[PDB]
């Protein structure tokens, strides 16, 4: 669709969950 | 007549940050310089002073781009509500982003980077997305926006920066019906926020090597040229891009973020990549002939600062604060003493690139 034209402006789906070792800690998606 | 900017260690290490594409490597406007996992990322070396997203969601939406991104892609809700600030949320209950500035040095500590933006860039940096199902983790890291009034680290989820036309986005709400609503980069330079939005990677290597390394600063009584005949002759209005009349000097500023050929790694019509290069550098002053102020955008890495009283010179990277030239080189200036009259003669040295005149008695 147009939607080539959107990844290729940036938009990426993310993934539910971060690891941060700064924190340490799982952040996941509400 | 050799060249000082490129000769002396004071002189040259200033005139050095002045190469954009050597020293950033990607698109200003929108950097987009880097490619992973089959998507596109920013990856510029060097931070943005002032740059932030204005949207275009109707009134009714806050349409701030710090806003929590939108958490479940809502059906009755077109365009998206929220912004870019990535929604997720620790174990803890507490928010991943934004994050004080505080919480980062105390967790970090002495280890950890001196200046603030190095901590968020290396908060960004530090982050590694995960599928919970089927243990899976990317390499693919995000672009922060560190706010310096209130000195939180945002990092976003949103590594778009530009996005535009009726195919694609709503603007104000129409046409109603599309999921996105366009949004487009511009420096901003409200007393309540303080923004500077950087790749992931300027936390790559030394999170602190920016303040040393980049064009942070606009400069003051000063025009980027370059140097000919022994001298530094300041680039002219008939090389430049564009050299319209402007208003005052923060307006060249955001000029020069926004003119149409300055460095950008946005799609025409297709992964474009600029690699610093474009018309980036500003110059702004008083034209003695009919005296109308001038911003003069070029595509010519400066290698010289001709300095002059109440100029300034600006590139799209930088924050729209002045600051002075180096007056000297400590490691090779000798001090030099005044005539001794009174007995009392001012003595001059290069105490950090600057002159201190501090007045001595010979007798």
């Amino acid at each position: 669709d147009i939607a080539q034209f959107l990844t290729d402006s940036g938009m990426k789906a993310i993934e539910d969950c971060s690891w941060n070792p700064i924190m340490q800690q799982m952040a996941c998606v509400v | 007549g050799q060249n000082p900017w490129a000769t002396t260690t004071a002189f040259a290490d200033f005139m050095k940050r002045f190469n954009i594409p050597q020293v950033h490597g990607s698109g200003i406007f929108v950097d987009l310089g880097r490619d992973t996992e089959g998507y596109r990322e920013v990856g510029g070396k060097c931070p943005v002073f002032g740059k932030a997203i204005q949207m275009h969601q109707p009134a009714e939406y806050s349409n701030n781009f710090l806003d929590d991104a939108p958490t479940s892609n809502d059906a009755s809700k077109k365009p998206l509500p929220g912004g870019f600030n990535n929604p997720q949320v620790y174990t803890s209950g507490q928010k991943f982003s934004p994050i004080d500035d505080s919480l980062l040095q105390e967790r970090l500590g002495t280890a950890g980077p001196k200046t603030a933006i190095g901590r968020c860039a290396l908060y960004a940096y530090s982050t590694i997305a995960v599928n919970p199902s089927t243990n899976y983790t990317s390499t693919y890291k995000y672009p922060f926006v560190y706010d310096a009034v209130s000195r939180k680290c945002y990092v976003l989820s949103v590594s778009a920066q530009l996005l535009k036309g009726e195919k694609y986005c709503s603007v104000n709400g129409t046409p109603s019906g599309l999921t996105w609503a366009c949004f487009e980069p511009v420096k901003e330079k409200s007393s309540a926020r303080a923004l500077v939005y950087g790749s992931a990677f300027v936390a790559e290597g030394n999170p602190d090597a920016w303040q040393s390394a980049c064009p942070n600063d606009a400069v003051k009584d000063a025009l980027f040229g370059k140097w000919e005949d022994g001298q530094c002759v300041p680039f002219d209005t008939k090389t430049s891009v564009q050299s319209d009349q402007a208003t005052n000097k923060e307006e060249c500023w955001k000029r020069v973020f926004a003119n149409p050929l300055v460095a950008s790694d946005a799609p025409t019509t297709s992964s474009p990549k600029s690699g610093g290069f474009g018309a980036n550098w500003a110059n702004f002053y008083l034209e003695k002939e009919s005296g109308e102020t001038i911003c003069a955008i070029f595509d010519q890495v400066p290698d010289c600062f001709a300095p002059i009283t109440g100029a300034v010179a600006y590139t799209a990277l930088g924050s729209s604060t002045e600051v002075n030239l180096p007056q000297c080189d400590s490691a090779s200036f000798i001090p030099i003493e005044g005539p001794c009259n009174n007995c009392v003669q001012v003595v001059t040295e290069c105490v950090g690139n600057q002159f201190d005149q501090t007045s001595k008695a010979c007798c």
